[PDB]
């Protein structure tokens, strides 16, 4: 795999070092068994006590050294491949912060979690155990079999029965489980998304259908059936491999092939000692890769899936590198190919000018605000903030010019201060309280038990109007030259809406504002009202001019007043 | 193992008895096969090799029986693991809709997400992957030590002394790494929740310059996760060291006893040669158990999560059923007091709603007017009071009849990832296509179908994010209207809908054919157009009620509400 090899390129030296060290360690671990073979031969030969004690103590010390070496190598390799995993997760979190925001909506939060966390964890066997286990399985069986051939060829060839049976079982196991491992991450993402929606959309599940009439349970049954189908023959093959390559099976085969040779005048009983002592040792090492090829397949697929994300388009700042001005120019945008949501929209804000964007629902005003935010790049045209194009402004220099209030009030898990001070965490508590008072939320927060330190996670949230006021407080505290209000004060009652609108007008007397609202009675004082219909501006003007014109805005006004 | 046995179905406990019996039998067979070498080699190496045929035959019988019992134990272990998986996951799916809303704290929601997300093969094949090898390795050296009594009592009793140190090393290895593993799991769960939050609210983080790992919450979570993981890897060295020391000390004890027996002449030289192989077999489980300590700890964590989810407190419920399946049930509040923690939300709210009318609830944000609809729908329940549907307390109603008697338009219209028709169809999935089309027509969703390329097959994203706010609101309204529930609630009517769509949907809600009791919450006078009854709630108490025109004439707080 090109992507798999290119992702783990830094670990070439550690992987080769681990391979060589395990080639040495398997020989060191096989060393004391040869010493015990010599000890058994001397016991049958009746050697003096000194030779027996020296061989026994050397064998004990050598097996101890082999165990210590294996533990040290696995410790070091786990440390190296925890550092690699942390670095790769950091790289992924730096990548995802630059992808076009259409990447997140079509993938979901559960898929992003599977990417950053589960896929990078799936690399564990490929980098910590794959090469040591492969080298051990190709060294220790080969060296042991070569030695046992010199000891006796008749009793060595019979050990190819369990070895060849194991090879056939391993090959058919991996061939049958190849497709299911490929299908597994898709099912993991699907199940994660279903679980996330099940927990997040709990009221909908409770009222509309309940527990039994839910999609989550249906796909849960489907996933459990898939897991059964995948894991039944898989574990069936694993246990058969364990039986084929366990020490007792090798020992029984050795004895069945040897006792006919020893009882008959065909073999000396002393030549069974190599087979009894060494011949049972390489079974457990063969099984290490038998249980590892599945881990290697998952690791390689996870490596490919991670590197695919690291090769995405990244909203790169281009090399083409008035205050308070935003200036669209023949902007056209499509969330998907062949699906135009904006059509030749030209619009220029100015300092101290409150531009009002209204129109039918689904027209394209929120996506226009997103384009101003550069969550997505305009397909055509250009958006120029202070003359500089947004595609040349870096993110720090861009979002320090433009502050936003989103339609969806998205609070993050943290204190109320941590949400009001999301943009400027260094901001003092008095600045936070001033912003909150301007947003008509400080009265609410003081009534909560902990005050501003109270957490705003799931299950400790607020009402819709209160969280929208919190987001308004965030945008006010950010204090950017340009402000965008995507449907702010939708859930606010008239009194609170009037108060926060007055606060915003006070806080943007000289700054730029782009108010977006379906409640047209608040829009009547706007400097210019831009009617966005079908993703294209159909008319521009003040309130009175638009009413006199008698077009879309007159229709919306008449529908509202009734 | 105590936390696992309670989770097995009562159907499968016969299979659990079979599994335990076959596990003990397989371990005894393996230990017999290990110690059957000593008679075998003693007869083979002696002057009469023909006396080895009997022990070879017995070894063949024992190893064939071991293979049979091991395949059967594998089948039973797989079946038990997947049966536990299926029952636990189904119980979590069936219980969570009944769990109280207060239970879904951020940490409890994280635990519930992790427990459901633990449905993969790591937990499904738990018995075969963990319990079978762990018990086999734990009982094999004791089984060999017992079996060595037949060969020699003192040697066998010396070998069993190597199992006491094995259990001591196991307990020490678990208890030394208990803290670091718990902190590792804590940090990993925090990182999972922070990744989900980071991917879920990318807009607000990006606009706030809080996305890159040097400045973001996910970055700090990843750094803490890395620190905890490295600490855990450092802290698992004592477990490996203790297991290695225990294996070595068992080797020393076995070797000393065997040398004593051979020197005293009670043990032949070929018997000692066979005992070398038996010692190699005896020592191998010491390494196998040392491999399974992290797996055992992770399994313990996952089962604790699953049991925590299964232990959650369900809402109080009864077994009544509403008298009027189709007709409009009168909705009544009588001293309904509700509170979030120590915060009082409603204090003595009492209002009687006529059946079949259209009721309006209006007031300042933070008043409690969504909590009233939550209580009417049964999502919440009063702290001290009784919400009655047609004279019947909702707390006493069967859950099925409870959810079949109310339809709600939620303030924040969550939609599941899927086609638009799948989101509308959930209101009444058995409904005919005519009813679905009428529901979409009333809620003005026909504008979406003519606009979007795919019509009603268009795929919505995570939540309703792949549609505009007003469009997903209209899909939610269509979903609510599709249901035949006699009671219709609206937490926020047409918040994100323009004036034309708002007026059309407002007309459609009152103009639906069948009779219903309609309660609607609004922050604009156009959306309470021709409401039969009005309620004004300011601080969790209905300040005044009556007709719209009556309240306007009275000049009360409702009249000045819209003056601005
Ligand atoms: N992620 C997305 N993928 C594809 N289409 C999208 C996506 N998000 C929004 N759209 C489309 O964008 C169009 C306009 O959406 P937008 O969010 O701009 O609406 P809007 O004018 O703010 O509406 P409203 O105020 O009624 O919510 C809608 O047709 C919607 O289908
Ligand atoms: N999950 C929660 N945990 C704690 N308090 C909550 C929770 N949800 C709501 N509240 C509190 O309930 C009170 C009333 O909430 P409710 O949802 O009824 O408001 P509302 O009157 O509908 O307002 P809005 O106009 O903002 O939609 C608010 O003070 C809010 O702080």
């Amino acid at each position: 795999a090109e992507a798999g090899s290119r992702l783990l390129a830094p670990l070439k030296k550690p992987l080769i070092v681990s391979g060589v060290l395990q080639a040495l360690i398997t020989l060191i671990e096989l060393a004391p068994f040869v010493l015990l073979v010599e000890l058994a031969r001397l016991l049958l030969g009746g050697a003096e006590a000194e030779r027996l004690w020296t061989l026994g103590l050397t064998a004990v010390s050598l097996i101890g050294l082999g165990a210590v070496l294996a533990a040290a190598m696995t410790l070091w390799l786990h440390r190296v491949d925890a550092r690699f995993a942390h670095e790769l997760r950091g790289r992924l979190l730096t990548k995802l912060s630059r992808l076009p925001l259409g990447w997140f909506t079509r993938r979901g939060s559960a898929s992003t979690k599977q990417l950053v966390q589960d896929d990078t964890l799936a690399l564990h066997y490929l980098i910590t155990h794959a090469i040591p286990d492969a080298v051990a399985a190709v060294v220790a069986p080969v060296a042991v079999l070569v030695y046992l051939f010199v000891a006796d060829w008749r009793v060595a060839l019979v050990l190819f029965i369990p070895v060849l049976v194991y090879l056939v079982l391993m090959s058919v196991m991996t061939i049958q489980s190849g497709s299911k491992i490929a299908q597994a991450p898709r099912w993991a993402e699907r199940m994660g998304g279903e679980a996330g929606a099940f927990l997040e959309g709990q009221p909908v599940i409770r009222i509309f259908g309940g527990a039994a009439a839910s999609r989550f349970r249906r796909r849960l049954d489907d996933y459990i059936d898939f897991l059964v189908s995948w894991q039944r023959p898989f574990v069936g093959k694993k246990t058969l491999m364990d039986l084929v390559t366990r020490p007792a099976t090798f020992l029984w085969i050795i004895l069945v092939a040897g006792v006919p040779l020893v009882v008959t005048g065909r073999m000396d009983p002393v030549n069974l000692l190599p087979f009894l002592l060494l011949g049972t040792t390489f079974g457990a090492r063969l099984l290490g890769i038998g249980y590892g090829l599945s881990g290697i397949q998952t690791g390689m697929l996870a490596a490919r899936r991670i590197q695919t994300v690291l090769d995405e388009p990244e909203l790169v700042v281009r090399d083409r590198t008035r205050p308070g001005t935003v200036e669209l120019d023949r902007v056209s945008f499509e969330y998907r190919p062949g699906v135009p949501v904006i059509r030749d929209v030209t619009l220029t804000l100015r300092p101290g000018t409150v531009t009002a964007l209204v129109g039918p629902s689904g027209s394209g005003k929120s996506t226009l605000a997103a384009l101003v935010a550069r969550f997505h790049d305009v397909t055509q045209g250009a958006i120029r903030v202070d003359g500089r194009d947004i595609r040349t402004l870096t993110a720090d220099e861009l979002y320090r010019r433009v502050g936003f209030v989103l339609q969806d009030a998205q609070l993050v898990h943290g204190s109320v201060a941590e949400n009001i001070a999301l943009a400027e965490p260094d901001a003092g508590l008095e600045r936070i309280r001033t912003a909150a008072r301007d947003a008509q939320i400080h009265d609410r927060i003081t009534r909560m038990p902990d005050g501003y330190d109270s957490v705003l996670g799931a299950g400790s949230a607020l009402s819709g109007g209160e969280r929208q006021r919190v987001t308004i407080a965030r945008a006010i505290l950010a204090d950017t030259p340009v402000l965008v209000l995507d449907q702010a004060t939708a859930f606010a009652d008239p009194e609170s809406e009037y108060l926060v609108q007055q606060a915003i007008n006070r806080l943007t007397r000289d700054r730029t504002v782009l108010v977006i609202a379906h409640r047209l009675h608040t829009i009547t004082h706007a400097d210019q009202i831009v009617v966005l219909d079908d993703g294209r501006i159909v008319e521009v003007g003040t309130h009175d001019e638009l009413l006199a014109a008698g077009g879309r805005y007159r229709g919306l006004w008449d529908s509202g007043r009734y | 193992i105590r936390t696992l046995l309670r989770l097995v179905p009562a159907e499968k406990r016969g299979a659990v008895a079979g599994y335990a019996v076959l596990t003990l039998l397989s371990v005894l067979l393996r230990a017999v096969g290990a110690v059957l070498l000593i008679p075998l080699l003693a007869a083979l190496f002696s002057d009469t090799p023909s006396d080895a045929w009997l022990w070879l035959g017995w070894l063949t019988a024992v190893t064939l029986a071991g293979w049979v019992t091991d395949t059967n134990t594998a089948r039973l272990g797989f079946d038990l693991g997947f049966a536990v998986l299926s029952r636990t996951q189904h119980d979590m799916a069936d219980r969570l809709p009944n769990v109280a809303m207060s239970w879904f704290t951020p940490d409890n929601t994280a635990t519930a997400r992790q427990a459901i997300a633990a449905t993969g093969p790591e937990l499904a094949g738990l018995v075969v992957n963990l319990l079978t090898p762990l018990i086999g390795a734990a009982l094999l050296p004791a089984a060999i030590g017992v079996a060595l009594l037949f060969v020699s009592v003192p040697l066998g009793l010396a070998a069993l002394a190597g199992v006491a140190v094995l259990f001591g090393a196991l307990a020490l290895s678990g208890r030394l790494s208990r803290a670091a593993d718990k902190v590792a799991g804590e940090t990993n769960s925090a990182f999972t929740e922070r990744i989900i939050e980071f991917a879920r609210t990318q807009q607000a983080l990006r606009a706030a310059r809080r996305v890159e790992p040097a400045r973001s919450q996910v970055g700090s979570a990843l750094a803490a996760q890395h620190g905890a993981g490295l600490r855990l890897l450092t802290m698992q060295i004592p477990g490996q060291v203790l297991f290695s020391l225990a294996g070595q000390v068992a080797l020393i004890g076995f070797r000393g006893m065997a040398v004593w027996l051979t020197v005293r002449g009670q043990l032949g030289v070929p018997e000692a040669i066979a005992l070398i192989v038996v010692l190699v077999r005896y020592l191998e489980p010491f390494a196998a158990i040392a491999d399974l300590a992290p797996a055992l700890e992770t399994t313990r964590a996952t089962l604790n999560r699953i049991q925590a989810v299964l232990d959650a407190p369900t809402l109080p419920a009864g077994r009544r059923r509403l008298d009027r399946t189709g007709a409009a049930p009168s909705i009544e509040f009588d001293d309904v007091r509700f509170s979030y923690g120590d915060e009082v939300v409603l204090d003595g709210v009492s209002f009687t709603l006529r059946p079949g009318n259209t009721t309006a609830i209006v007031g300042p944000s933070g008043s409690g007017k969504t909590t009233i609809l939550s209580l009417i729908a049964g999502l919440q329940q009063p702290a001290s009071g009784r919400v009655l549907l047609d004279g019947v307390d909702v707390t006493t109603l069967d859950p099925e009849a409870r959810r079949a008697a109310v339809s709600v338009v939620f303030q924040h219209p969550y939609l599941f990832d899927g086609t638009l028709r799948d989101n509308v169809l959930v209101g009444d999935p058995e409904a005919d296509p005519d009813d679905v089309t009428a529901a979409m027509r009333l809620a003005r969703v026909d504008e979406l179908l003519d606009r979007l390329p795919d019509g009603d097959a268009t795929v919505v994203g995570e939540g309703g994010t792949a549609l505009s706010g007003g469009e997903r609101q209209r899909v939610s309204i269509a979903r609510a209207l599709l249901k035949p529930a006699p009671v219709l609630l609206v937490d926020q009517a047409t918040s994100a809908l323009d004036n034309a769509n708002e007026a059309a949907v407002v007309d459609a809600l009152t103009a639906d054919p069948r009779p219903r009791t309609r309660v609607i919450v609004a922050h604009r006078l156009a959306s309470i157009r021709h409401a039969d009854r009005v309620l004004f709630v300011e601080a969790g108490r209905v300040v005044e009620d009556g007709a719209i025109d009556e309240l306007l004439a009275a000049g009360g707080r409702f009249a000045q509400f819209w003056a601005q």
